[PDB]
RNA sequence: GAAGAUGAUCAGAUACCGUCGUAGUCUUAACCAUAAACUAUGCCGACUAGGGAUCGGUUGUUGUUCUUUGACGCAAUCGGCACCUUACGAGAAAUCAAAGUCUUUGGGUUCUGGGGGGAGUAUGGUCGCAAGGCUGAAACUUAAAGGAAUUGACGGAAG
């Protein structure tokens, strides 16, 4: 009980100077408490991908640990993944969840074909790598759902992607590379330059300078 | 040896592009390569280009103005049939709204929309978006 | 076994077994 | 990115580094937002008026930042004879 | 067990006691 | 633009050069050869002290930009430079890191000194570069006073000067921090005399 | 590999099982009957023991 | 250049290639040499009769210990030999 | 060995940053402090961190230590160094009245318009 | 995996070079992969040095150093600690101690 | 110095070590055509990044020594043998200025591989005086074999 922010980005969502991620997402903010993302996104649901257990080898035996991934994500439009290692599944399982909310990216939804109604799949082709694995995102007509592998699925569902086709590469089995590669393809949908964002838009002021004193200490 | 020179050409550009580079020297240049250039040019890809005279080949400095994402050629230049379109455009292009498939048809020049407009179809040639 | 030693014992076989069917050439 | 009607679909649209263009990531920490101050004819600076520039951290990462500002700064009247576009 | 398996199963078995406790100390004292 | 009061005055150009401030390292960068006028024959580098007046009065205009003056950070790990960024805190207000720079400091949110400036300035890209790595992890921009064999990554203002003179550095810490108050009004013009004499910010031996 | 072996103990533990009649227990229903079954066994009354779900939990 | 031809006139060297190439492909050779044809006891056939030549019992592989007991069969169709399982707790007994 | 601990050596040193003005250099007036400041549960220990307690308090009479952070060393140190000559070093009254900058340099300086008197000096 | 980018020797832009001996044990060892160490040593022990003077028929005589170039195979260095094994990324300095 | 013989060592030692030693080693005419024949990395062309050295050539220029020209020094450049830093970029990693410009997938072109064994075996052909070279299967068997790196353990390796 009694969340006290230890950071300026923490103090200005404290008092409700800033109300939205778009505005952590439009200054590219570091985002260090959780309590952010709660504050922001206060009806969010994780799932627990996979669990495994790894083993590091001592003089006299093993010294066995519980490594956790977790999905966390608002389905519309946010989405995170985290990843922990604790000696313990549950703790594992609760730091891992920190973690994936810390990470949370915004993904831009676009439309196959016509603009009718509101954005259902993706803008463009994405890819994302991690280790061997490699994910693709294929921009989907309306009714396909979603085309992929039960781990890909869920990633996208918690992110709001209504329409899409995947194709992976590598060793998909690889549950941890796989997540990542996607988490990483489907946030370089910001990062694809397309000609109804040739436009050139004006640098606002940071909201950690226009609440310099809020921030302060 | 040089077996293409719109190859050459955009190589050149696209290494300036990801490089944050906002100029290119291309040599040696062509009908074809400045014909691909002013198709490029005409959608905003690219800015300026200028052609430089050395009664040679010639060469061509082109201002990138950071909007590209890829040009590329298609070797060899496939024949390409009106009703194969449709499945060039999916492979190559990011999207069914932006993105150009650049032909080069017995009434010139063009990119893929340009080329159902006025239903022709020659050779493939390359892409950008 | 060693590789290089491995095939000398094939060539020194492979010797006995071109020997052995000259016999009835 | 509007959809049919016209009502802007789109959620953050993103900020462009001033010297490649590229889009400035939501996750892209090495990227930064110069602030400049405007100068009044005494010598005094105006406060909380300032020219805005965005460097991707790509931009940064190469070394070519300072040259950047050098010729996006001299391009604005920030500078003078600092830098040059012949080489 | 690889997995950990019912690890927090055993402790949510575990929190009846504490509950049972402070409920089992709370009745006979009132009624002592 | 900018006034004509603005313009290097002879003045400042004697005390430059009278610090060795134009004195450029031996082997110069491809990225800071734009700063360079020309290579003296011994193989010392002259810096074009024109370019570095401009980049000093533009740091100070992007310095005067950030509202909080304890958001501003100073480096300087040097021992000729440790003097002359406390003193350019006391005057300013700004925030001084001397000596060594905690590993963390910016990035682990747990530890002492930890710090969120809006500005990191940095006496020396090579002998300070702890500090220059996590600035370009939470989104700081960085000044750098820049030698010619100073590296220029993550640097987006270069200030052209001798980083390894004992007078080189406090003259431009000096001279920033002149700028800095005449720009809030503390000086009253461009023209006045300051209090402050460009010895203090000079580094003293344990000797004096 | 060196192959043979007794062939006398062919069948000993299907021998051996104690044999048990099942209980005529009531036929289940057929059809559409038995998909209505299962939906309301697994949808409407849920016997969930606080988030932990069993079809066949053992008497434990 | 990938190290392939890929002139529009190359057809002939990338039809040869690949054709040479299927080779490789293990699956691909039984289904062309027809070694189950030649090869196989069955003769390609999902099926084969046989008779019952004598009753004996294989040894399991490690770490397993057991008997597999199976037959030895002659096949009507070819006259091939081959050893067969019986399978299930005592079907042994089921054959003659 | 007499290496003090972890245990003694850090407990000493937040005794410093905290109760410095009431702290001296004798281990007896020390020892008596320091048994209504702190809890101590042995008596052993109560005397090994007033012994280096002491010891820390005989060395920043000495100079400043490090670890030691309080509240009156550093806040008389900062108007402590600003020692300054009347004749800087700087200005242009050591030489005769003119810059000593090598030739090369001057070129820099007729590029820009001033007019300020050199001795060209040339190294080679 | 590959352990140096050197492979042990000094070759590049050739095909073959001449073996040497090595002084221990008389292996075949290509020049450029030989441990090289040149040595400079005074010919008499320090201990000597000054009754040998003073048996000397000649005033002021300086007693001649000898001088060998030493060539050894990998085993024999190994062997005998002319060379030492060095942690991954300490065996890239090659500077001389 | 293969072979062979021999003195030692060892439980045994045909060997390592020691002593003799024939082919061979060298050369002339012919054969052979294979090597971890290695950069385990095809060739041609374009581009992408900085630095200090070096070899060959050319062009501008010295507080240096020298005949009585030549040497050295400083800059540019083309080409090389290499090397250092970084990683825009690649990769499973070790690592790579190419092993980059590869789902944002197409510069030209040659050769090779398709789980591990059986196997470079049998057979046919062909070259060779021979040893052998080149081409080259199948039956059958098998759930792994393998690459890089990590922790530990061990080591008649170092500190
Ligand atoms: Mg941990
Ligand atoms: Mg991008
Ligand atoms: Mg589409
Ligand atoms: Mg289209
Ligand atoms: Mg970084
Ligand atoms: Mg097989
Ligand atoms: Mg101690
Ligand atoms: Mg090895
Ligand atoms: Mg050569
Ligand atoms: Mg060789
Ligand atoms: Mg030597
Ligand atoms: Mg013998
Ligand atoms: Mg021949
Ligand atoms: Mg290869
Ligand atoms: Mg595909
Ligand atoms: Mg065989
Ligand atoms: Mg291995
Ligand atoms: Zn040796």
């Amino acid at each position: 009980k009694g969340w006290t922010p230890v950071t300026k980005l923490g103090r200005l969502v404290k008092a409700g100077k800033i109300t939205s991620v778009e505005q952590i997402y439009l200054h590219s903010l570091p985002v260090k408490e959780y309590q952010i993302i709660d504050l922001l996104l206060p009806d969010l649901k994780d799932d627990v991908m996979k669990i495994r257990s790894v083993q590091k080898q001592t003089r006299a035996g093993q010294r066995t640990r519980m490594k956790a991934v977790v999905v966390i994500g608002d389905s519309n439009g946010h989405v995170g993944l985290g990843i922990k290692t604790a000696k313990e599944v549950a703790s594992a399982i609760k730091a891992a969840i920190v973690i994936a909310k810390l990470s949370i990216i915004p993904i831009r939804r676009g439309y196959w074909g016509s603009n009718l109604g509101q954005p259902h799949s993706l803008p463009c082709k994405v890819t994302g790598k991690c280790g061997s694995v490699a994910v693709r995102l294929i921009p989907a007509p309306r009714g396909k759902g979603i085309v992929a592998s039960p781990v890909v699925k869920r990633l996208m569902q918690l992110a709001g992607v209504e329409d899409v086709y995947t194709s992976s590469s590598g060793s998909t089995r690889t549950t941890e590379n796989t997540l990542k590669a996607a988490f990483a393809a489907i946030g370089n949908t910001y990062s694809f330059l397309t000609p109804n964002l040739w436009a050139e838009t004006p640098l606002a002021a940071s909201p950690l300078e226009v609440y310099a004193e809020e921030a302060a200490a | 040896t040089r077996t293409s020179v719109l190859a050459d050409a955009l190589n050149a550009i696209n290494n300036a592009e990801k490089t944050g580079k906002r100029q290119v020297l291309i040599r040696p240049s062509s009908k074809v390569i400045i014909k691909f250039l002013t198709v490029m040019q005409k959608h905003g890809y690219i800015g300026e280009f200028e052609y430089i005279d050395d009664h040679r080949s010639g060469k061509i400095v082109v201002q990138l103005n950071g909007r590209l994402n890829k040009c590329g050629v298609i070797q060899p230049r496939f024949n390409v049939k009106i009703n194969d379109i449709e499945r060039w455009t999916d492979n190559l292009l990011p999207a069914r709204q932006f993105g150009y498939v650049i032909l080069t048809t017995s009434a010139g020049i063009m990119d893929h929309e340009e080329a159902r407009r006025k239903h022709v179809s020659g050779k493939i040639l390359g892409f950008v978006y | 076994m060693r590789d290089k030693w491995r095939k000398k014992r094939v060539r020194r076989l492979k010797r006995k077994r071109r020997k052995v069917r000259a016999r009835s050439k | 990115m509007e959809n049919d009607k016209g009502q802007l679909v789109e959620l953050y649209v993103p900020r462009k580094c001033s010297a490649t263009n590229r889009i400035i990531k939501a996750k892209d920490h090495a990227s930064v937002q110069i602030s400049i101050a405007k100068v009044d004819e005494d010598g005094r600076a105006i406060a909380g008026e300032n020219i805005t520039y965005a460097l991707s951290g790509y931009v940064r990462g190469r070394g070519e930042a300072d040259d950047s500002l050098n010729r996006l700064a001299q391009q604005d009247g920030l500078l003078k004879n600092v830098w040059s576009y012949s080489r | 067990g690889q997995s950990d398996k019912r690890e927090l199963e055993g402790e949510v078995e575990g929190t009846e006691d504490a509950e049972a406790e402070l409920e089992a100390e709370a009745e006979e004292n009132d009624e002592s | 633009s900018l006034p004509a009061s603005f313009d290097l005055t002879p003045e400042d150009a004697k005390l430059l050069l009278a610090a060795n401030v134009h004195l450029g390292a031996k082997n110069v960068q491809v990225h800071n050869k734009p700063y360079v006028y020309k290579t003296r024959p011994d193989g010392m580098n002259i810096i074009n002290i024109g370019k570095t007046w401009e980049k000093i009065v533009l740091a100070a205009r992007i310095i005067a930009a950030v509202p909080n003056a304890s958001d501003v950070a100073v480096c300087s790990s040097r021992t000729f430079g440790q003097r002359a960024v406390l003193k350019f805190a006391a005057h300013t207000g700004a925030t001084a890191i001397a000596g060594r720079f905690t590993p963390g400091n910016f990035t682990n949110y747990i530890t002492r000194s930890f710090k969120e400036p809006r500005l990191v300035v940095v006496t020396d890209p090579r002998t300070d570069a702890q500090a220059i790595k996590e600035s370009s992890y939470v989104n700081i921009p960085v000044i750098a006073l820049t030698d010619m064999d100073s590296p220029s990554e993550y640097v987006d203002v270069a200030i052209p000067c001798n980083n390894k003179g004992k007078h080189s550095i406090g003259l431009i810490w000096w001279l920033l921090a002149r700028e800095v108050l005449r720009l809030r009004g503390i000086i009253p013009d461009r023209t006045t005399e300051w209090s402050v004499m460009p010895d203090l910010y000079f580094y003293r031996d344990p000797e004096e | 590999g060196k192959v043979h072996g007794s062939l006398a103990r062919a069948g000993k533990v299907k021998s051996q099982t104690p044999k048990v009649e099942k209980q005529e227990k009531p036929k289940k229903p057929q059809g559409r009957a038995y998909m209505r079954l299962l939906y309301t066994r697994r949808f409407v009354n849920v016997t969930l023991t606080n988030g932990k779900r069993k079809m066949n939990p053992s008497p434990a | 250049g990938k190290g392939k031809p890929r002139g529009l006139n190359s057809a002939r060297k990338l039809r040869v290639h690949r054709r040479n190439n299927r080779w490789a492909d293990q699956a691909y050779k039984a289904r062309l040499l027809g070694t189950a044809f030649k090869s196989s006891p069955f003769g390609g056939s999902s099926h084969a009769k046989g008779i019952v030549l004598e009753k004996i019992g294989i040894e399991s592989k490690q770490p397993n210990s057991a008997i597999r007991k199976c037959v030895r069969v002659q096949l009507i169709k070819n006259g091939k030999k081959v050893t067969a399982f019986v399978p299930n707790d005592g079907c042994l007994n089921f054959v003659d | 060995g007499r290496v003090r601990t972890k245990t003694v050596k850090r407990a000493s040193k937040v005794l410093i940053e905290r109760f410095y003005p009431k702290l001296t250099l004798d281990f007896e007036t020390n020892k008596r402090l320091t048994s209504e400041i702190a809890v101590i549960q042995s008596k052993r220990l109560r005397n090994k961190i007033a012994g280096y307690t002491t010891h820390l308090m005989k060395r920043i009479q000495k100079g400043p230590v490090r670890g030691i952070s309080f509240k009156l060393q550093e806040e008389e140190r900062e108007r402590k160094d600003q020692y300054v000559p009347e004749v800087s070093a700087l200005d242009l009254s050591h030489t005769n009245g003119q810059l000593e900058i090598d030739a090369d340099t001057a070129d820099l300086v007729k590029s820009l318009g001033f007019k300020i008197p050199v001795q060209t000096v040339s190294i080679s | 995996p590959k352990k140096r980018a050197s492979n042990g020797r000094n070759k590049k832009g050739r095909g073959h070079v001449k073996p040497v001996r090595c002084l221990n044990c008389a292996r075949c060892v290509p020049k450029d992969k030989a441990i090289k160490r040149v040595t400079i040593r005074n010919m008499v022990e320090a201990a000597a040095v000054r009754d040998l003077s003073e048996a000397s028929v000649y005033a002021e005589y300086a007693l001649p150093k000898l001088y060998n170039k030493l060539h050894y195979c990998v085993s024999c260095a190994i062997h005998a600690r002319i060379v030492r094994v060095r942690s991954r990324t300490d065996r890239k300095i090659r500077t001389p101690p």
